[PDB]
C-alpha cells in the first residue's frame, strides 16, 4: 500500500516514472485520513493535560540540552522536534493562535483533535471526508453567531480596572505566577493601558520592555513606569542616584569628528602636528562644554567614547552612560520626553529629556549593576521587571505576562466577553444541537459530532481537576437546559458554586471565536487530504 | 531499573591508565585519517610554447631519486620542517615520475 | 549611464564646496546628456549595457521607452530590422542614424512578458516568426521544420 | 494514547517523550540525586569534595561550596539542572545556603514523590506547600531580631555570623582568627556593598593561620626603572591615560613630507608632545603616579628624570581599589590641577611575600579597600580557603545592608516546622498531608546536620521538636558535645535574609519541579 | 507499517487488481506471438547452455521461471 | 527490505523481433567463417587447444567444431548438426 | 634531578593525593626552597599511620585536631633545639651550604659551590637591617662545556649577546650607555611616507637620512661613551648598518637585541640609567666600568663580561659549567637550594642539627 | 490602494505618528543616511579647518536632501534604499513617516 507502483512493463522492459520512485513512500485513500487522524489525535491528548487551573506543565529539553518548564500550549509545540506533517500543521495552528490572539494556544489543539475524532467514526460509518468538512463549517458558524449572541460588554475605562483585572487573573490562573495572581494581573493591566492609543487602536509591543533578572523573589517583580537598562555609568567615581535629571540624548561617540568618506588629513610640517593636537583637544572641550551648555543634569550616549572625554564629563559633575542600544535609546527618548540628537551642534535646552529619578542599582554578590530611568512626567513607554529563584520561572513568567498584554489587547480592541470555564463550550454546544435537530438529515451527523467536539473542553477541565468527567459535564448542561444560564462552567477551583458569572471567570469574545474558526478550517484542511507523497529516504 | 543518577564518582579514578592508553593510539588514528582525507573528499605560433623544446633540453643538464615514504611516514615527514609536492600511486604514473 | 575614464577614475576633493557641488553637477550634467538625446525626437532607446538608476530616473521624466539588450547579437539584429547605427557614445543620434519602427510596446503572449518592434510595411530586413504550442518539444520541432 | 506508544510514529530520529509516571520518576530521581549528593557537605562536621575534571588539563578542586560542586558536574536529568540553576542563583543573591536550599528542595521532591505513591494529586500538594511556605515565612520573619541600633551588640552579631559561615569550611580550624579577619575587612568597607573592593591574594606556602589582613593596601604591580622604590608621605595622582606611543585620536592623519629633515622634526614634535603632557602631570605636585594602561620607555624615563614613582598597567580593578583607598579621583586630563584630588599615603614600599615582590601602601588616608593575603600549603587550600573568605563576606555584607538576624543550628527550621505543623493540624482535607510533609523537610535538615557529625540525629530532632513544642523557641543543635542548647547565648547567628531566601527558592523549585507531567527531549546536536 | 502489526507488505484497491492483470498481460504476451500457422517458436535457454526449441504453450509456460502467483495460476491453467 | 515484485524471476532476459533473427542468422555465418578455409584438396590444418592440455592438429570440420565452446544457442546447433553430418554418412561435417 | 619538588613536578601523578603532595613540595619550595622531600616523606608517613587509625575506629576528626596538637608540641621542641645564629659568622653558612650540597651530584665540588653560595648571598643583601633576600638578583647563566670546576662567581654582569662590532673586544675603562630608542633611519607613530617628485629630491633624501644617522653618532659619541647597549626593537630596525658603520668608525662596541625583561637588572649592575630620546642622552647617564670584554669558552661560545664597575650594585651572576646539559641543570638546582638554605639563614636565623636528629628528637 | 509589511525601521522611529488624513507620499530611490560621497572618492586636506568643513559638508548634503524632502509638503517618504537613523529621526521631529528597504514591487 506504499512504495509508489511496482509494474517494470507487461513486456518486462524497465518501467520508471518518478525518479528514486523504489524508495518514495505513498500513502492513499481512508488510510491516509486515519493516519492523520490518528496523529492528530495524539497530539491533542498530549495537550489535552496542560488546559486550566490545574493542568501541569512540560518540561521541553532542545538539542544543547536546556531546560524549558512551560505550560503555554504554543511554545510547547514549537519546541517539540516533530517529523509527522500533520504534527506540523498542528504546531502552525498553535503558532497562529498566539500570533492573532495570544491566549488559547492549547484550547485550539484540543478542539482539532476532538473534531478528527469524531471525523473518524463518521467517516468509518461512510461519509466522505468533503460533507464532513461542510457540516463542521456550518456547525462553526451556528457556534460563532451564538457566542456573538450570549457575549457580555466590559468597561475597558482606565478608572475602573476590575473587570480588566478579572481578566488578567482568568488567563494568568493556569500559569505558575498564580503565587502572585493578582500583583501580575495588575501590573499587565497598569502595563497595557499606559502604551495604547485610546481609540481603540493597536497597542504596541515594542512599547513593552520586559527583562528577567534572577534572585530576589517572584514577589518582587514590579512595574517601572520608565526605562531599566543594563547599562551604569561610564565613571566608576561618577554618582550613583541623579535626582530631577535633564537627559541629553546623543547618538555621537564623544570622540573627535570623522568623516564617512575615505579621507587623508595632511601633516607636514610641526606647525601642523601642534594645529592638529590642539584641534582634537579643543574639540573635547568643545563638546563637553555645549553639552553643559543645555543644562543637561546627565548625557546618554549610544557608541561609546573615550578616556578624556569621560574624565572631562567626570570634572563638570555630569553623570554620563555609554553603548545604549538603539531600542533603548528610543525607549528612553519617548518615556522621558526628550529627543534624539546626532551631534552636540544640534543640541538644545528644548530637546533634554526629563527624568524624576535616575539610579544604579546593585543585584546583591554579582557586581552586575543596572541602571533605571523613572518618574518620568508623562511617560508613554513602560517596562516590566522579573525576578525569581531561577531563570526557568523567570522565563514562564515573561510568557506568562506576554499572554496578559495580549489579552488586554484583546479587550481594548473589542470589549465584549464570554464566560470561560466551559460554559461558552456547553452553550455552543447545545445550540449546535438544536440547530441540527432542525436539519436535513445528512449533515446532521456532522453538526453532532461538532457538537460533541466542542463538549471535549468542559470534559478536559472536569478531568484535570479530579472531577468525573462525563457526570459533571451531563450535569452543568442539565442545569443550563433548565434555567437559561449560559455562565454555567466547570468548578475547576472547587469555589462551591459553577456559576462563572460569580467567579469571574472571564475571557475574550475574540480569542473564542479564533479559537473555533482557526480549528474548523486546519481541521478542513486536514480532512481533504487524501494521498501523502514522502521520500522515505530517512537521511541522516 | 532505576536510579540513572549514577554520579560514577571515582569509577572512571581506576581506570584512566588504561583509558588513556587506549586514548592515546585513538588520537593517533584520528589524527592520521584526518591527514588523510585532508586531500581526499574535499575535492576529490607563440600559444605553442616554442620554449618548450629549449627547456626539454636544457632540463636534462643535471640523478638521485625520490623519497619512497610506513603509515606514520606521511606525518610525520610534514608534521615537521616550504612546497612540497607528494605523489600518490600504485604499482602514466612512471612518465610523472621522471618529470 | 555617464561613461567612465579606463584606466582608473579617483574623486579628487581637496575642499568643502567641490564635495557638496559633485554629485549636483553629475547629476545636472547626465540630465543635459539625456535631454539632448530627447530633444532630436527620439523616444525609444535601445541599450546593450547596463541603465543607471539616475539615468532611469530621467529618461522617466521624459516620456522614454527603455529596452535593454544583453546579447550583441541581438543589438545588431535589431539595428538591422530598425535602421539604426548602435552609437558608442550618449551623444544624441543623427537624422541617418535615428531608427524608425512603425510600433514598439510591451505585450503578454501567454503568460511571458515580450517587447515588440512592429512594422506596418510587409518588408524590412528581418523577420520573426512567433511559435505557439502546448509542450516546449513540439515548438522545437516546429523550429526544425521551419529551419 | 501517546505520542510514543501509537501505531504511528511523530518524533525525528533520536527525539522521545516520557509521560506522566515516567517523568516523575524521572524527576525525582534526578533531585534526589543532586540532594544526596550535595549533602554530607552541610554543618559543622560536613566533609569535602574532590572535583577532578577530565579534560586536558584535568584540573583538581577540593571544595566545600555547594554551589560550585553542582555548577562543575555534568548534568543530564533536566530537573537535576532545575536544581543546578536554583543553587547558582541562591550563590548570587547570598553567599551562603547553596546546600541548605539544595538539600531542602530534594527532600521536599521526596516527600512529593511519596505523596503522588499516596494517590494524591500533585496540584493539591502545590496548595498545600503554598500555605506551609506561608506560614513558615510568617513564623521566621516574627522570630527575626535586629540589633543594628547598638554598635557593640552588632559587632558581636557579625562575629557571630561570620563564625557560624565558616563553621563548616575549611577556615573552622583557626575559625577565631578568620573571623575576626573578615569582619575587620567587611567593617573597613564603610557600608559600601561593593565586595570587589576586596582583594584576596593568595600566595603559596606557609600556613592557613599565616593569613592576614593588610592594614593598608596591596599591589601586584611593578615599578620603573630609574624610579624611586621607597616614598614617604606619597601625593598619588591615580590616571587612565595612553601615555604609549600616544597617538592623536584623527584616524585619517598621516605625515606627508618631502625629505627626511621634515620626518625628523615630526618624530621631535611628538617627543615634546609627550614631554609636555609628563610635565602637565607633574605640575600636579605628586610623587607617585599610578596609570591604567601601560606606560612606555620615554614616559617612564621622564618620571624617573623626576623623581617620581610611576606604577604601570594597573587594571581597572586596580584603579577603582587604590582610589578607594587613598581617595585620588582617576583621571584623564591635566589641564586643571586644582580639580583634580590627590590620593595620600603614610608610606610606600616593596615587600617580600614569599619569592614574589609586592608594592605595599601603608597609612592610608580613606582605607575603604582591603587587601587579604591568604597563604596556604597546596593549591586546593588557597582555592577552598578564597572561596570559604568569599562566602563568609558576602554574608556579613548581606548583614550589614539588612541586620535582621536569626538562629542557627536548625532552630529556625526547627520553628518553621512548628508553625506549618499547627497550620497542618488545622486544615482538612490532603493538604494537611502535603503541609506535614513539608513540615517533616524542615525536620530532615537538621537532621541531617546532626547525622554528618554522627550524633543521634533522630533522638536530637525529636528533643528539638519537644522543645520548640512547650516554648522553646531559641533551642538548637549544640555541635559542641551532641546535645541541645539556647543559641542565643552560644552565639549561633545567621542572616535572615538567607534563611528567607533559602525557604522561598526552595519551595519555588519544588513547585516548578512538582508541575511537570510530561519531559519532551529533541533530538540531541 | 501501522496498527495492523503484520511482518509483509499489504496491497490494496486497485493496486492489486491492476498487478493481477498486469501479470495476466505479462504472461499473455509471452506466448502470444506463438499463434495461428504464421506463428513462430522460440529459444528457451536453461542457464547453463541448454536449448529449448519450442511452439507448446504448455512447454514455454512450464520452463519459465514465475513469482508472481496469478502469473503462477496462468501457467498452470 | 521491501523486495521488488514482478512477474518472471530476475536474471530472465529476453529479446525479440529482427534482433533475435540477425543474431542467429550472424551466429550462424561466424559458425561457417570459422571452417570455411577448411575445405578442399588444399585445406590448411589446424591446431586446437584441449582445455585439459592436449593438442588436437586436424583438418576435419566436425573435429575442428567439437572442440570449441559457444554461448550462442544457434552456434550450438550448427556445431549440432556437424555432429550429426559426421555420425550419418562419416564425412561432409564442413560443407554442410 | 634530586630535588624532590623537582621529580614530583616532572612526573604527572594523575591522582588527587599525589596531585596535592606535589603542590606541598612547591610550596616546600617556595617558603624554604630545600626539604622538598622531607615534607613529602613526612605527609605519607602521617597518612599511612591515619589508616591504622582509621581501622581502630576513630574518626578522622579527631585525628586532624590531635595532629594539630602534635604539631604545636613538636614546633615547640624544635625551637627549643635551635641555636642562636649570627650572619656575621661564615663558618655557620658554610656548614649550611655544605650540608644542603651533600646530597646532590656536586657533593663533591662542594669546596667551590659552598663558598661561591655564601658569598652570593652576602653580596646581594645588606649583612645587617635585612629580613628577606630577593634570590632573582643573582643571575644564573648556564654554558655548556668544561667541567663543574669551572664554575663562576662573576660580581658584574655577562650577556649572552654577540658584539656588532666585529673587530673591537675588550674596552678598558668602559663608559657604558643604555639606549631604548632605534638608531635608523627617522619614523614617526603616525605613519608616514615621504613624496619624491624630483631626482634633487632623491638626493637630498638619502644625504639627509645620512646626516641625521652621523649627528645621532656624534651625539653619542661626544659624551664620551665606548660601549653602547641597545634595547631589542620589533616594531623597527635598531641598529642599521650605517649606524653600525658610523659606531664602529668611532671605536665603539654596539651590543643590539637587548631583552626589555634584562634592563632593570643591567640598570642595577651597572648604573646605566636608560635613554629613550637622544636629547636626554648625557655624560651622567652612563656606568663606568674597569673592563668590558668578550671572551670565548674553549670553542664553546662566546661571553660578554663587565667586571668591575664604580659604585657597584647588589647584584652578583653565577656561570655554571659542565660536561653536558643534564648535570649543567643539576648543578644550577643545586646551587639553587644551597642559596634558598642561605636565605633560610636570613630570616628567622636559628640553627638546628641535621642527621635525623630532629626527627627522632620530635618522636621521643 | 496597496499595502506592505513594516520593514526594519531604526532608532527614533516610534516617535513618528502612524495616522495621517491626507498625507503626500513621496515616492523616493534615494539613500539617506551619512556615506562616502563615492566608492572611488578620496578626500586630502591638510589643514583643521578643512577638516571641519569637510565634516560639516557631509552633514550639509544630508541636511540639504532632508530639507528638500521636508519642503517638498509630503509627510510619508518611502525609499527603496535604506533610510538611515540620522535621517529617521529628523523625520520623527517632523512628525513624518519614513520607510526604507521598500521593495521594487
Ligand atoms: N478559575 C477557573 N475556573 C474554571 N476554568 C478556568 C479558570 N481559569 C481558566 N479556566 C479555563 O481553562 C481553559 C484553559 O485556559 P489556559 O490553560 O489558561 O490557556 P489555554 O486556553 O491556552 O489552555 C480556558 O478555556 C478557561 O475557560
Ligand atoms: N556552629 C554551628 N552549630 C550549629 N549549626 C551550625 C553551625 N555552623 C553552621 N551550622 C548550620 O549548618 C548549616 C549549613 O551551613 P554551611 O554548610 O556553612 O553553608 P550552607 O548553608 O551553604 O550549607 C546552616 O543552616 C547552619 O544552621
Ligand atoms: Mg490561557
Ligand atoms: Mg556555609
Ligand atoms: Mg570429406
Ligand atoms: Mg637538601
Amino acid at each position: 500500500a506504499s512504495m509508489g507502483t511496482l509494474a517494470f512493463d507487461e513486456y518486462g522492459r524497465p518501467f520508471l516514472i518518478i525518479k528514486d520512485q523504489d524508495r518514495k513512500s505513498r500513502l492513499m485513500g481512508l488510510e491516509a485520513l486515519k493516519s492523520h487522524i490518528m496523529a492528530a489525535k495524539a497530539v491533542a491528548n498530549t495537550m489535552r493535560t496542560s488546559l486550566g487551573p490545574n493542568g501541569l506543565d512540560k518540561m521541553m529539553v532542545d538539542k544543547d540540552g536546556d531546560v524549558t518548564v512551560t505550560n503555554d500550549g504554543a511554545t510547547i509545540l514549537s519546541m517539540m522536534d516533530v517529523d509527522h506533517q500533520i504534527a506540523k500543521l498542528m504546531v502552525e495552528l498553535s503558532k497562529s493562535q498566539d500570533d492573532e490572539i495570544g491566549d488559547g494556544t492549547t484550547g485550539v489543539v484540543v478542539l482539532a483533535g476532538a473534531l478528527l475524532e469524531e471525523a473518524e467514526q463518521l467517516l468509518d460509518r461512510g461519509i466522505h471526508p468533503i460533507r464532513i468538512a461542510d457540516g463542521y463549517e456550518q456547525a462553526a458558524r451556528v457556534a460563532i453567531e451564538h457566542l456573538d449572541k450570549i457575549s457580555d460588554s466590559v468597561l475597558v475605562d482606565i478608572k475602573d480596572t476590575e473587570p480588566l483585572i478579572q481578566t488578567a487573573k482568568t488567563t494568568l490562573g493556569s500559569k505558575v505566577v498564580n503565587s502572585c495572581h493578582r500583583q501580575m494581573a495588575e501590573i499587565a493591566v497598569n502595563a497595557v493601558l499606559t502604551v495604547a492609543d485610546m481609540e481603540r487602536r493597536d497597542v504596541d509591543f515594542e512599547l513593552i520592555k520586559v527583562e528577567g533578572k534572577v534572585g530576589g523573589r517572584l514577589e518582587d517583580t514590579k512595574l517601572i513606569k520608565g526605562v531599566i537598562v543594563d547599562k551604569d555609568f561610564s565613571h566608576p567615581q561618577m554618582p550613583k542616584k541623579v535626582e530631577d535629571a535633564k537627559i541629553a540624548i546623543l547618538t555621537c561617540p564623544f570622540e573627535p569628528p570623522k568623516p564617512k568618506t575615505k579621507h587623508k588629513l595632511d601633516v607636514t610640517s610641526v606647525e601642523d602636528y601642534k594645529a592638529l593636537q590642539k584641534y582634537e583637544k579643543e574639540k573635547f572641550e568643545e563638546m563637553i562644554q555645549q553639552i553643559k551648555e543645555t543644562g543637561a543634569n546627565l548625557a546618554i550616549c549610544q557608541w561609546g567614547f573615550d578616556d578624556e572625554a569621560n574624565h572631562l564629563l567626570l570634572q563638570n559633575n555630569l553623570p554620563a552612560v555609554r553603548w545604549v542600544g538603539g531600542p533603548e535609546i528610543e525607549l528612553i527618548a519617548i518615556a522621558t520626553g526628550g529627543r534624539i540628537v546626532p551631534r552636540f551642534s544640534e543640541l538644545t535646552a528644548e530637546k533634554l529629556g526629563f527624568a524624576g529619578l535616575v539610579q544604579e542599582i546593585s543585584f546583591g554578590t554579582t557586581k552586575d549593576k543596572m541602571l533605571v530611568i523613572e518618574q518620568c512626567k508623562n511617560s508613554r513607554a513602560v517596562t516590566i521587571f522579573i525576578r525569581g529563584g531561577n531563570k526557568m520561572i523567570i522565563e514562564e513568567a515573561k510568557r506568562s505576562l506576554h499572554d496578559a498584554l495580549c489579552v488586554i489587547r484583546n479587550l481594548i480592541r473589542d470589549n465584549r466577553v464570554v464566560y470561560g470555564g466551559g460554559a461558552a463550550e456547553i452553550s455552543c454546544a447545545l445550540a449546535v444541537s438544536q440547530e441540527a435537530d432542525k436539519c436535513p438529515t445528512l449533515e446532521q451527523y456532522a453538526m453532532r459530532a461538532f457538537a460533541d467536539a466542542l463538549e471535549v473542553i468542559p470534559m478536559a477541565l472536569s478531568e484535570n481537576s479530579g472531577m468525573n468527567p462525563i457526570q459533571t459535564m451531563t450535569e452543568v448542561r442539565a442545569r443550563q437546559v433548565k434555567e437559561m444560564n449560559p455562565a454555567l462552567g466547570i468548578d475547576c477551583l472547587h469555589k462551591g458554586t459553577n456559576d462563572m458569572k460569580q467567579q469571574h471567570v472571564i475571557e475574550t469574545l475574540i480569542g473564542k471565536k479564533q479559537q473555533i474558526s482557526l480549528a474548523t478550517q486546519m481541521v478542513r484542511m486536514i480532512l481533504k487530504i487524501d494521498d501523502i507523497r514522502k521520500p522515505g529516504e530517512s537521511e541522516e | 531499573l532505576a536510579g540513572e543518577g549514577i554520579s560514577v564518582n571515582t569509577g572512571p579514578k581506576g581506570v584512566i591508565n588504561d583509558w588513556r592508553r587506549f586514548k592515546q593510539l585513538e588520537t593517533e588514528q584520528r589524527e592520521e585519517q584526518c591527514r588523510e582525507m585532508e586531500r581526499l573528499i574535499k575535492k576529490l605560433f607563440l600559444q605553442q610554447y616554442r620554449k618548450q623544446r629549449m627547456e626539454e633540453m636544457r632540463q636534462q643538464l643535471h640523478f638521485k631519486q625520490v623519497f619512497e615514504i610506513s603509515g606514520e611516514g606521511f606525518l610525520d615527514m610534514i608534521d615537521k620542517e616550504i612546497v612540497i609536492m607528494v605523489h600518490i600511486y600504485e604499482d602514466g604514473t612512471e612518465a610523472m615520475n621522471g618529470c | 549611464d555617464g561613461m567612465i575614464t579606463e584606466t582608473k577614475g579617483t574623486v579628487l576633493i581637496k575642499t568643502a564646496e567641490e564635495l557638496m557641488n559633485f554629485s549636483k553637477g553629475e547629476e545636472n550634467l547626465m540630465d543635459a546628456q539625456v535631454k539632448a538625446i530627447a530633444d532630436t525626437g527620439a523616444n525609444v532607446v535601445v541599450t546593450g549595457g547596463k541603465v543607471a538608476d539616475m539615468a532611469l530616473h530621467y529618461a522617466n521624466k521624459y516620456n522614454i521607452m527603455l529596452v535593454r539588450l544583453n546579447s550583441k547579437w541581438d543589438l545588431r539584429r535589431l539595428c538591422k530590422t530598425v535602421g539604426a547605427t548602435a552609437l558608442p557614445r550618449l551623444t544624441p543620434p543623427v537624422l541617418e542614424e535615428m531608427g524608425h519602427c512603425d510600433s514598439v510596446y510591451l505585450s503578454e503572449v501567454g503568460d511571458t512578458q515580450v517587447v515588440v518592434f512592429k512594422h506596418e510595411k510587409e518588408d524590412g530586413a528581418i523577420s520573426t516568426i512567433v511559435l505557439r504550442g502546448s509542450t516546449d518539444n513540439l515548438m522545437d520541432d516546429i523550429e526544425r521544420a521551419v529551419d | 494514547a501517546s505520542l510514543s506508544l501509537a501505531p504511528v510514529n511523530i518524533f525525528k530520529a533520536g527525539a522521545d517523550e516520557e509521560r506522566a509516571e515516567t517523568a516523575r520518576l524521572t524527576s525525582f530521581i534526578g533531585a534526589i540525586a543532586i540532594g544526596d549528593l550535595v549533602k554530607s557537605t552541610l554543618g559543622p562536621k560536613g566533609m569535602d569534595k574532590i572535583l577532578l575534571s577530565s579534560g586536558r588539563d584535568a584540573s583538581l578542586m577540593v571544595t566545600n561550596d555547594g554551589a560550585t560542586i553542582l555548577k562543575n558536574i555534568g548534568v543530564d536529568n533536566p530537573a537535576a539542572k532545575v536544581l543546578v540553576d536554583m543553587s547558582r542563583v541562591q550563590d548570587d543573591e547570598v553567599g551562603d545556603g547553596t546546600t541548605s536550599v539544595t538539600v531542602l528542595a530534594a527532600e521536599l521532591l521526596r516527600e512529593a514523590e511519596s505523596l503522588i505513591a499516596k494517590k494524591i494529586h500533585p496540584q493539591t500538594i502545590i496548595a498545600g506547600w503554598r500555605e506551609a511556605t506561608k506560614a513558615a515565612r510568617e513564623a521566621l520573619l516574627s522570630s527575626a531580631v535586629d540589633h543594628g541600633s547598638d554598635e557593640v551588640k552588632f559587632r558581636q552579631d557579625l562575629m557571630n555570623i561570620a563564625g557560624t559561615t565558616l563553621s563548616s569550611k575549611l577556615l573552622t580550624h583557626h575559625k577565631d582568627h578568620f573571623t575576626k579577619l573578615a569582619v575587620e575587612a567587611v567593617l573597613r568597607l564603610k557600608g559600601s556593598g561593593n565586595l570587589e573592593a576586596i582583594h584576596i591574594i593568595k600566595k603559596l606556602g606557609g600556613s592557613l593561620a599565616d593569613s592576614y589582613l593588610d592594614e593598608g593596601f596591596l599591589l601586584d604591580k611593578k615599578i620603573g626603572v630609574n624610579q624611586p622604590k621607597r616614598i614617604e608621605n606619597a601625593k598619588i595622582l591615580i590616571a587612565n591615560t595612553g601615555m604609549d606611543t600616544d597617538k592623536i585620536k584623527i584616524f585619517g592623519s598621516r605625515v606627508r613630507v618631502d625629505s627626511t629633515a621634515k620626518v625628523a622634526e615630526i618624530e621631535h614634535a611628538e617627543k615634546e608632545k609627550m614631554k609636555e603632557k609628563v610635565e602637565r602631570i607633574l605640575k600636579h605636585g605628586i610623587n607617585c603616579f599610578i596609570n591604567r594602561q601601560l606606560i612606555y620607555n620615554y614616559p617612564e624615563q621622564l618620571f624617573g628624570a623626576a623623581g617620581v614613582m610611576a606604577i604601570e598597567h594597573a587594571d581597572f580593578a586596580g584603579v577603582e581599589r587604590l582610589a578607594l583607598v587613598t581617595g585620588g579621583e582617576i583621571a584623564s586630563t591635566f589641564d586643571h590641577p586644582e580639580l583634580v584630588k590627590l590620593g595620600s599615603c603614610k608610606l610606600i614600599e616593596e615587600v617580600m611575600i614569599g619569592e614574589d615582590k609586592l608594592i605595599h601602601f601603608s597609612g592610608v588616608a580613606l582605607g575603604e579597600a582591603c587587601t587579604i593575603v591568604l597563604r596556604g600549603a597546596t593549591q586546593q587550600i588557597l582555592d577552598e580557603a578564597e572561596r570559604s573568605l568569599h562566602d563568609a563576606l558576602c554574608v556579613l555584607a548581606q548583614t550589614v545592608k539588612d541586620s535582621r538576624t536569626v538562629y542557627g543550628g536548625g532552630c529556625s527550621e526547627m520553628l518553621m516546622a512548628h508553625a506549618v505543623t499547627q497550620l497542618a493540624n488545622r486544615t482538612p482535607g490532603k493538604e494537611a498531608v502535603a503541609m506535614e510533609s513539608y513540615a517533616k523537610a524542615l525536620r530532615m535538615l537538621p537532621t541531617i546536620i546532626a547525622d554528618n557529625a554522627g550524633y543521634d540525629s533522630a533522638d536530637l530532632v525529636a528533643q528539638l521538636r519537644a522543645a520548640h513544642s512547650e516554648g522553646n523557641t531559641t533551642a538548637g543543635l549544640d555541635m559542641r558535645e551532641g546535645t541541645i542548647g539556647d543559641m542565643a547565648i552560644l552565639g549561633i547567628t545567621e542572616s535572615f535574609q538567607v534563611k528567607r531566601q533559602v525557604l522561598l527558592s526552595a519551595a519555588e523549585a519544588a513547585e516548578v519541579i512538582l508541575r511537570v507531567d510530561n519531559i519532551i527531549k529533541a533530538a540531541p546536536r | 507499517e501501522g496498527p495492523l502489526s503484520v511482518f509483509g507488505d499489504r496491497s490494496t484497491g486497485e493496486t492489486i487488481r491492476s498487478q493481477n492483470v498486469m501479470a495476466a498481460a505479462s504472461i499473455a504476451n509471452i506466448v502470444k506471438s506463438s499463434l495461428g500457422p504464421v506463428g513462430l517458436d522460440k529459444m528457451l535457454v536453461d542457464d547453463i547452455g541448454d536449448v529449448t526449441i519450442t511452439n507448446d504453450g504448455a512447454t514455454i509456460l512450464k520452463l519459465l521461471e514465475v513469482e508472481h502467483p496469478a502469473a503462477k495460476v496462468l501457467c498452470e491453467l | 527490505g521491501h523486495r521488488p515484485v514482478l512477474v518472471l524471476s530476475q536474471n530472465t532476459k529476453r529479446e525479440s523481433g529482427r534482433k533475435v533473427q540477425s543474431g542467429n542468422i550472424n551466429a550462424a555465418k561466424t559458425i561457417a567463417d570459422i571452417i570455411r578455409t577448411c575445405l578442399g584438396p588444399k585445406s590448411m590444418m589446424k591446431m586446437l587447444l584441449d582445455p585439459m592440455g592436449g593438442i588436437v592438429m586436424t583438418n576435419d570440420g566436425n573435429a575442428i567444431l567439437r572442440e570449441i565452446q559457444v554461448q550462442h544457442p544457434a552456434a550450438k546447433s550448427m556445431i549440432e548438426i556437424s555432429r550429426t553430418q559426421d555420425e550419418e554418412v562419416g564425412d561432409g561435417t564442413t560443407s554442410v | 634531578t634530586n630535588d624532590g619538588a623537582t621529580i614530583l613536578k616532572q612526573m604527572q601523578v594523575l591522582h588527587p593525593a599525589a596531585r596535592m603532595l606535589v603542590e606541598l613540595s612547591k610550596a616546600q619550595d617556595i617558603e624554604a626552597g630545600d626539604g622538598t622531600t622531607s615534607v613529602v616523606i613526612i605527609a605519607g608517613s602521617l597518612l599511612d599511620s591515619c589508616t591504622k587509625l582509621l581501622q581502630k575506629g576513630i574518626h578522622p576528626t579527631i585525628i586532624s585536631e590531635s595532629f594539630q596538637k602534635a604539631l604545636e608540641k613538636g614546633i615547640e621542641i624544635l625551637t627549643d633545639m635551635s641555636r642562636p645564629v649570627e650572619l656575621s659568622d661564615r663558618e655557620t653558612l658554610l656548614n649550611s651550604a655544605t650540608t644542603s650540597l651533600n646530597s646532590k651530584v656536586v657533593s663533591q665540588y662542594s669546596s667551590l659551590l659552598s663558598p661561591m653560595s655564601v658569598n652570593a648571598v652576602m653580596k646581594v643583601i645588606d649583612p645587617a637591617t635585612a629580613t628577606s633576600v630577593d634570590l632573582r638578583d643573582i643571575k644564573i647563566v648556564k654554558k655548556l662545556g668544561g667541567t663543574i670546576d669551572d664554575c663562576e662567581l662573576v660580581e658584574g654582569l655577562v650577556l649572552t649577546q654577540k658584539v656588532s662590532n666585529s673587530g673591537i673586544t675588550r674596552v678598558e675603562k668602559a663608559k657604558i650607555g643604555l639606549i631604548q630608542f632605534c638608531l635608523s633611519a627617522p619614523k614617526t607613530d603616525m605613519d608616514n611616507q615621504i613624496v619624491v617628485s624630483d631626482y634633487a629630491q632623491m638626493d637630498r633624501v638619502l644625504r639627509e637620512e645620512r646626516a641625521y644617522i652621523l649627528n645621532l653618532v656624534k651625539q653619542i659619541k661626544k659624551t664620551g661613551c665606548n660601549v653602547l647597549l641597545i634595547q631589542k626593537s620589533i616594531l623597527r630596525d635598531a641598529l642599521s648598518d650605517l649606524a653600525l658603520h658610523f659606531l664602529n668608525k668611532m671605536k665603539i662596541m654596539v651590543i643590539k637585541d637587548i631583552e626589555r625583561e634584562d634592563i632593570e637588572f643591567i640598570c642595577k649592575t651597572i648604573g646605566t640609567k636608560p635613554v629613550a630620546h637622544i636629547d636626554q642622552f648625557t655624560a651622567d647617564m652612563l656606568g663606568s666600568a674597569e673592563l668590558a670584554e668578550e671572551v670565548n669558552l674553549n670553542g664553546s661560545g662566546k661571553l660578554l663580561k663587565i667586571t668591575g664597575c664604580a659604585s657597584p650594585g647588589k647584584t652578583v651572576t653565577i656561570v655554571v659549567r659542565g660536561s653536558n646539559k643534564l648535570v649543567i641543570e643539576e648543578a644550577e638546582r643545586s646551587i639553587h637550594d644551597a642559596l634558598c638554605v642561605i636565605r633560610c639563614l636570613v630570616k628567622k636565623r636559628a640553627l638546628i642539627a641535621g642527621g635525623g636528629a630532629p626527627e627522632i628528637e620530635l618522636a621521643l | 490602494g496597496v499595502a506592505f509589511k513594516k520593514t526594519f525601521s531604526y532608532a527614533g522611529f516610534e516617535m513618528q505618528p502612524k495616522k495621517y488624513h491626507n498625507p503626500k507620499i513621496a515616492l523616493l530611490n534615494v539613500e539617506l543616511e551619512l556615506k562616502a560621497e563615492k566608492d572611488n572618492a578620496e578626500i586630502r586636506v591638510h589643514t583643521v579647518e578643512d577638516y571641519q568643513a569637510i565634516v560639516d559638508a557631509e552633514w550639509n548634503i544630508l541636511y540639504d536632501k532632508l530639507e528638500k524632502i521636508h519642503h517638498s509638503g509630503a509627510k510619508v517618504v518611502l525609499s527603496k534604499l535604506p533610510i538611515g537613523d540620522v535621517a529617521t529621526q529628523y523625520f520623527a521631529d517632523r512628525d513624518m513617516f519614513c520607510a526604507g528597504r521598500v521593495p521594487e514591487e
